[PDB]
């Protein structure tokens, strides 16, 4: 099958069905972190969740990011939206923060006893009306209901390749962010300013001549 | 069977069932005929979209040269009035394409479920159903006649030179900054000295 | 059933037939389970009912001419009135009032476990006494409390746009239809 | 700032020990050559000298009467004032290399306990087997934690006990 080293030996704890069936397997633990079926469990459900905010939060950084070099969405650099934003805004960021501790440690505290049982929020009498459509989809990290609405999941011919393109642009968005950041704090432009810089010269401005990344050289 | 580049060998899930099977597929993108199927949709949508573009950039362009509100360019249509702001025909083209567009769609999902007339219940189009080739009051001059298997063809042939056509209006609005018969009367008056590669190395 | 939300889908097996409102549906299947489909009738029900008083209130206060039902709390964020006519009360009282008087109805309905449709003193003139066209009215209930659920939505996202009251902002749309809509909002499509 | 201590920066004491630091390494610069080889060293010392304090003064550092640099050692007082990076970074970066050291050598350890030649892979190291985990030890706060919470990573009561208990 595919891997991220042809010829690499695959690591035995990823090479079983249980493994072999997750989504974007391609052999990839030099460091041994999955050798526990249950730490690769957690570890799986750590990569959704980073996936999924990981896109969300990207998206939030590009789409005004480049709609904001054309004509309309005068949107702030995405390491200034948080002063302009708070600015703009009627609370403080500490009250704001503690909403938003509070809102999301009850959703997280949800996803968090589902990873521990299965078969846990359809406690019959435990919610309002909630509780009928918060168990799981037979595969965990993958819930139903109000959760994808519009039905996508239902055909089975196109499950694991919307799995695998949800775990290849999570990734990809995760390599993203790390990016913004490292970009920011190397060359002090904005990410979309940076693209403009390797389009307009990229022989001479690129990671081996701002001066930070190899300081060697 | 003819083919895109002859003597060549086709991908095998091609077969001529499709308007235009060429065996072009050299990124194996419709291996799985679930995604086939989809992409013929989209082939056939994409198509007839660009062919209407393709005639609503010709034809103004065609009569603003010859002896008609406004002669203005094919990318400049949002700087004119039309008695209202074009934030509002926005709102009313996405009401009325969501109703036919979703139409469109729950034919595609379930075929032979999208035919009667809601409101008035006794207007119908018939049963030979097709998805992506409707029938009925969509084809009100009682063509069809012929197998279309050929008219198919026509549809796929000058859908494909049109996509190509108006890939081409954006393309090259962008390059020389013009409108495209005007690039076209300067390919005619001096070929040879106006090329692709003469204005390229021209910037 | 009384319809199809979408035609050409099917309905789901989980909703009976003979049940006020029965389009099907039902995309996030949240009533598959039988008593949250219980409590979910009653709530559309209780819902679909106080809409229509909220709308029917709104809409008597800008049509009489009193300020909209968005000036209707002003005094109270800062004296009270009802049809032109002044009243003495304040704020804490009133809520103390409703409190108690809102606690003492509710309480008394949720005593009881699946009363939808109560009948008796509720219902003076006896429209429910034929089984037949009590069930016709009670698809008619179902379809207007819908109506004014979206309506009363429709107010307060309408209102949050532009600024002013329902039927000042039909007049708008009424004077200038191509000129005045959610697009030229500037809130409700972000664009131009 | 913190416990009536002025910043380096700001104090007097540091300025005098840095120009009377200065004055030592000039004392001894004046009595060679040019391009003489001690007159480059001793410009280099005098280079580094002034780099340090520098670098001291910019890192923001709390000088006390002697104008010596004080630590915190506080979490929340280090990092209520811009101090983490003496004490906190410093403790998190040790522990971090100390499980590494301990992690990769309990690994071998286990590995070679099991064979019938343990202390003669005591003895002499498997090089190979070595550099496996030695690689493989980066992951080891996960690991460690992932053992913990499992049950693996204590012996049990068959340990050796004395005769009282
Ligand atoms: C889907 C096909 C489509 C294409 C290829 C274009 C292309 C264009 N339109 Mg657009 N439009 C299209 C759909 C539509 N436009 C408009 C309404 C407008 C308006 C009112 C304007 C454009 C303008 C433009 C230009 C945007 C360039 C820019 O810097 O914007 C970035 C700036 C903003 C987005 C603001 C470009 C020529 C502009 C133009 O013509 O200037 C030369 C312009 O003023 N369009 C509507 C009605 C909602 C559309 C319907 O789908
Ligand atoms: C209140 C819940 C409700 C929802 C969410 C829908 C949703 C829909 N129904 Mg509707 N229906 C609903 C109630 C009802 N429908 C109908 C009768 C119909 C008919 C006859 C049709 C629909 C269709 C539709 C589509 C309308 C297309 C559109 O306007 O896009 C506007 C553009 C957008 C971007 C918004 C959509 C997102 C949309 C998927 C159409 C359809 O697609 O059927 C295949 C259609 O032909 N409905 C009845 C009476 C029986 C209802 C009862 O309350
Ligand atoms: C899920 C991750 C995520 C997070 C944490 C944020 C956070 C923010 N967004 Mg972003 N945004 C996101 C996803 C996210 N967004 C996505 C997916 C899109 C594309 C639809 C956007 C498009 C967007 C726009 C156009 C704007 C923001 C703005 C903002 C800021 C204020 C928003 C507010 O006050 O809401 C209540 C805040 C920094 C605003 C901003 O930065 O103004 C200063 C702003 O104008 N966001
Ligand atoms: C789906 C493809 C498509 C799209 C998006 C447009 C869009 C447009 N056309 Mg074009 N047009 C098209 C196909 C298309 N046309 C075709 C197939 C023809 C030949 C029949 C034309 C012939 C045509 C002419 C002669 C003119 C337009 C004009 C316009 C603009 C105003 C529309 C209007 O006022 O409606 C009309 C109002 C009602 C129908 C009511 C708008 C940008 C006007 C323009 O200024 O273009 C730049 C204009 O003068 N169109
Ligand atoms: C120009 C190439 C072309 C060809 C050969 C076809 C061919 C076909 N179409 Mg398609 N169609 C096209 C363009 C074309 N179409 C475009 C651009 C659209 C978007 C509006 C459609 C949307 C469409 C629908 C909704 C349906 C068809 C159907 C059909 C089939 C039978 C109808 C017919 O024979 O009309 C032959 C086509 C012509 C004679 C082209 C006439 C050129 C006009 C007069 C130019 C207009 C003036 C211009 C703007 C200036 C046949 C396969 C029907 C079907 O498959 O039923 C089973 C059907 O329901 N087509
Ligand atoms: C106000 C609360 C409310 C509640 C509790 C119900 C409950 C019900 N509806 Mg009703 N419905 C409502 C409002 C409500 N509805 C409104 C306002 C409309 C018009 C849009 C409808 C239109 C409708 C149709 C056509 C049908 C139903 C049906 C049903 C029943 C089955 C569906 C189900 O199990 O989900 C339970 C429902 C909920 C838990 C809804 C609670 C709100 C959710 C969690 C969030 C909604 C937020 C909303 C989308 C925000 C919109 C913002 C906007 C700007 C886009 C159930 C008794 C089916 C039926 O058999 O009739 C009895 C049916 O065919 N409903
Ligand atoms: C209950 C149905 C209903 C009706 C009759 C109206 C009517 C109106 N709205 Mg309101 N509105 C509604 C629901 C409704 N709205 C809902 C559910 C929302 C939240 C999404 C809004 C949010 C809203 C905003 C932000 C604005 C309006 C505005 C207006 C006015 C201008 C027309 C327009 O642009 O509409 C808006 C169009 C829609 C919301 C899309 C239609 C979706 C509806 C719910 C489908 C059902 C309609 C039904 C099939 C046909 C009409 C039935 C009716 C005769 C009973 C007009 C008086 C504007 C205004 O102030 O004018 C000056 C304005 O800026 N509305
Ligand atoms: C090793 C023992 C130890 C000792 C003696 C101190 C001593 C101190 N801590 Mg520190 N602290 C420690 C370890 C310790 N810390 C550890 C391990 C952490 C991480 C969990 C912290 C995290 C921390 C924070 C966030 C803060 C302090 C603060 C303080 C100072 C005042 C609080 C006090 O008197 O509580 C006696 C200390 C203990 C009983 C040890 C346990 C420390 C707990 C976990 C945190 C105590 C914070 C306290 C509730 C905040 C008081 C606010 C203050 C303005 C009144 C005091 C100098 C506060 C400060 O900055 O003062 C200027 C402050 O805000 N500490
Ligand atoms: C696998 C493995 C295995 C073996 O064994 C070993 C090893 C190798 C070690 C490993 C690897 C690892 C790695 C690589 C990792 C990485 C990760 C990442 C990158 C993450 C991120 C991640 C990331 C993330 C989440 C992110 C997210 C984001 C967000 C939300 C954002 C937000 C925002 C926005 C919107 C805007 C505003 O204005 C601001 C802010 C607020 C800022
Ligand atoms: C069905 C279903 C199913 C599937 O499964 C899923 C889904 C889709 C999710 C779902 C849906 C849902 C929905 C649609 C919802 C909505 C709702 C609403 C809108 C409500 C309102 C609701 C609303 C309501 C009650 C309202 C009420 C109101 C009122 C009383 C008012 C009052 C008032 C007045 C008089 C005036 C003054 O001056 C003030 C005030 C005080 C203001």
């Amino acid at each position: 099958r595919q891997s991220w080293l042809p010829g690499s030996q695959i690591p035995a704890h990823l090479d079983t069905p249980a493994a072999q069936a997750l989504a974007g397997n391609f052999g990839f633990d030099p460091l041994g972190l999955g050798k526990d079926p249950v730490a690769l469990r957690w570890y799986q459900q750590a990569e959704l969740i980073h996936c999924r905010t990981a896109m969300a939060g990207v998206a939030g950084i590009l789409i005004p990011g480049l709609l904001t070099k054309a004509g309309a969405l005068n949107v702030p650099e995405w390491y200034d939206a948080g002063k302009v934003a708070i600015e703009n805004s009627f609370a403080p960021w500490g009250s704001l923060l503690a909403v938003q501790l509070f809102l999301c440690g009850f959703v997280e505290a949800k996803r968090w006893q589902d990873i521990r049982k299965p078969g846990s929020q359809g406690e019959p009498g435990s919610f309002l009306g909630f509780e009928a459509s918060l168990k799981g989809t037979s595969e965990l990290g993958y819930p139903g209901g109000p959760f994808d609405p519009l039905g996508l999941s239902k055909e089975a011919d196109k499950w694991a390749d919307w799995k695998l393109k949800e775990v290849k642009n999570g990734r990809l968005a995760m390599l993203a962010f790390l990016g913004f950041v490292a970009q920011k704090y190397a060359t002090g432009a904005g990410p979309v300013d940076n693209l403009a810089a390797h389009l307009k010269d990229p022989w001479h401005v690129n990671y081996a001549t701002n001066g930070v990344s190899l300081p060697f050289l | 069977l003819p083919s895109w580049m002859p003597g060549a060998d086709l991908p095998g899930y091609l077969n001529g069932t499709l308007p235009g099977d060429f065996g072009f597929d050299p990124l194996y993108l419709g291996q799985d005929p679930v995604k086939l199927k989809w992409y013929a949709q989209a082939e056939l949508m994409n198509a007839r979209f660009a062919m209407l573009a393709v005639a609503g950039i010709l034809v103004p362009e065609l009569l603003s040269n010859i002896g008609p509100g406004a002669g203005v360019a094919w990318y400049d249509a949002g700087k004119f009035e039309y008695f209202a702001p074009a934030s509002s025909l926005f709102g009313v083209q996405m009401l009325l394409f969501a109703w036919v567009e979703i139409r469109r769609y729950q034919d595609f999902v379930k075929p032979g479920s999208a035919n009667q007339d809601p409101i008035f219940t006794n207007n119908k189009l018939p049963d030979g159903n097709e998805p992506g080739y409707p029938g009925g009051i969509f084809d009100p001059f009682g063509w069809s006649k012929g197998d279309i298997k050929s008219l198919k063809l026509k549809e796929i042939k000058n859908g494909r030179l049109a996509m190509l056509a108006f890939a081409g209006f954006i393309g090259q609005a962008y390059t020389t900054g013009t409108t495209p018969l005007k690039n076209l009367s300067t390919h005619l008056a001096d070929p040879w000295s106006t090329t692709v590669w003469q204005n390229d190395l021209a910037r | 059933k009384a319809g199809n939300w979408l035609p050409g889908s099917d309905a789901p097996a989980w909703l009976p037939d003979d049940l006020p409102g029965n389009y099907g549906f039902d995309p996030l299947s949240l009533g598959k389970e039988p008593a949250s489909l219980k409590r979910f009738t009653e709530s559309e029900v209780i819902h679909g009912r106080w809409a229509m008083l909220g709308v029917a209130g709104s809409l008597a206060v800008e049509l009489l001419g009193y300020g909209n039902w968005y000036d209707a709390p002003l005094w109270a964020v800062n004296k009270a009135t009802w049809f032109g006519i002044e009243v003495p009360f304040d704020l804490n009282a009133l809520l103390a009032f409703e409190f108690v008087a809102m606690a003492a109805a509710e309480g008394q309905r949720g005593d009881a476990g699946g009363v939808v449709y109560p009948g008796g003193a509720f219902d003076p003139l006896g429209f429910a006494k034929d089984s037949s066209k009590s069930g016709e009215l009670k698809l008619k209930e179902i379809k207007n409390g819908r109506l004014a659920m979206v309506a009363f939505l429709g107010f307060v996202a309408q209102h949050a746009a532009t600024g002013k009251g329902p039927i000042a902002a039909l007049g708008e749309h009424l004077a200038n239809p191509w000129g005045a809509n959610f697009a030229t909002n500037g809130i409700s499509v972000p664009f131009f | 700032d913190i416990a009536g201590l002025t910043p380096c920066s700001e104090s007097k004491a540091y300025a005098k020990l840095e120009k009377k630091e200065l004055k030592t390494l000039e004392k001894r610069l004046k009595q060679y050559e040019a391009d003489s080889a001690p007159a480059v060293a001793l410009k280099a010392t005098m280079e580094r000298t002034k780099a340090r304090f520098a670098n001291y003064a910019k890192a923001g550092l709390l000088c006390g009467n002697d104008g010596l640099p004080h630590l915190i050692a506080d979490p929340g007082l280090a990092l209520k004032y811009g101090h983490a990076g003496e004490v906190f970074i410093p403790t998190f970066g040790f522990l971090y290399v100390a499980g590494y050291i301990g992690y990769v050598g309990r690994q071998y350890l286990i590995a070679v306990k099991g064979e019938a030649k343990p202390t003669d892979k005591e003895i002499i190291i498997d090089v190979p087997l070595a550099t496996k985990l030695a690689w493989q030890g980066a992951g080891w706060p996960l690991a460690a934690v992932q053992e913990l919470q499992r049950g693996t990573l204590l012996e049990k009561e068959e340990n050796i006990t004395v005769s009282p208990r």
